[PDB]
């Protein structure tokens, strides 16, 4: 529960459970009562820290991203490089971290994969900060034309 | 208080925003009192008659000036769908939590909607999308008791 | 939690792979890949 809390807010320095409720001397009684105090504290801090955030959607096309790379880096039209790379096992395309190529691993050599960096998407540019200081991805869904 | 201009804050300078007072709307004139002595906003949903190409997203924010009444994060609604949508992902009544803009009095306040990157002199993602706009349309759901 | 929840927009590397893609070796998806114009991501993110 502590971990799911440290995940729901980006705060990872959260320490709500301290050793040790159980004691060697004594039965270890009040261990339960003590734990449920710490849980009550976690829930209190959680409720005080909860926010009905700005829930937003952004749509992105890979082709646009691949074509959009700067001149120094190597950009491409997606359809073409996919077709080329299907025809020859050898093919590869794009700069590091935004590359399109065949799989590295022994199982996945025959498989073709596309890659994008969230960094290069620069989605922080969509809205000024403030308001948003932390941006969490709620859900990802894929459409293939 | 019914003005349309660029943002005051350092972040939102390039963003363009529209503003209205709930007072000037005279929504109280829709129904006689009695019956209604108290009018509360249940839910706000924004529809934008603007034409955008496929795989394009609106970026906008609904704001309320006072924030006198409190809720956490319910002062702000982010609209990306642009065709009739509540703010946020799947809208939920019977949600344990209050919806954004719940409980607000119809009589007073200032509601504001901003589109980031609006200026055309400086390259703005929404410059084109803004020129298409005929107007902004608000679906406001209120309560009488 | 749904897949990809809680992830930061700023960093990371996302990858999409299609099995049996190469044409030199008979691959179930050689045809299905040649049809693609692009790949489209619907990202639902949260701001707070």
């Amino acid at each position: 529960a502590e971990q799911a809390y440290r995940w729901e807010l980006n705060d990872d320095s959260a320490r709500f459970i301290k050793p040790g409720a159980w004691q060697g001397t004594y039965a270890g009684l009040l261990a339960g009562e003590t734990l449920m105090l710490s849980l009550a504290q976690m829930e209190d801090a959680h409720l005080k820290r909860d926010k009905r955030a700005l829930e937003v959607e952004r749509t992105v096309s890979l082709a646009e991203v691949y074509a959009g790379l700067p001149k120094d880096n190597g950009p491409f039209s997606l359809a073409q490089e996919i077709d080329k790379l299907v025809s020859q096992g050898s093919g590869s395309a794009g700069s590091g971290n935004n590359n399109l190529a065949f799989g590295a691993g022994t199982d996945t050599k025959t498989s073709l994969q596309a890659s994008v960096s969230f960094a290069d998407l620069k989605i922080r540019e969509d809205y000024p900060a403030s308001l948003g200081k932390i941006r969490r991805i709620k859900q990802i869904s894929v459409t293939l034309p | 208080n019914n003005n349309l201009a660029f943002g005051a804050g350092t972040d939102t300078k390039t963003s363009l925003q529209a503003s209205v007072s709930f007072a000037d709307l005279k929504i109280r004139e829709d129904y006689p009192a009695s019956l209604g002595k108290i009018r509360r906003i249940k839910q706000i949903s924004v529809t934008l008659p603007a034409l955008l190409g496929p795989y394009q997203d609106v970026q906008a924010i609904l704001s309320y000036g006072d924030k006198a009444g409190l809720a956490n994060g319910c002062e702000a609604l982010a609209v990306s769908h642009g065709m009739n949508d509540s703010g946020q992902f799947q809208l939920d009544f019977n949600d344990g939590k209050f919806l954004p803009f719940e409980g607000i009095a119809i009589d007073q306040g200032t509601l504001t909607l901003s589109f980031p990157n609006a200026s055309m002199p400086e390259k703005g993602k929404q410059a084109t999308m803004l020129k298409t706009l005929n107007d902004i349309i608000l679906h406001i759901r209120y309560t009488i008791k």
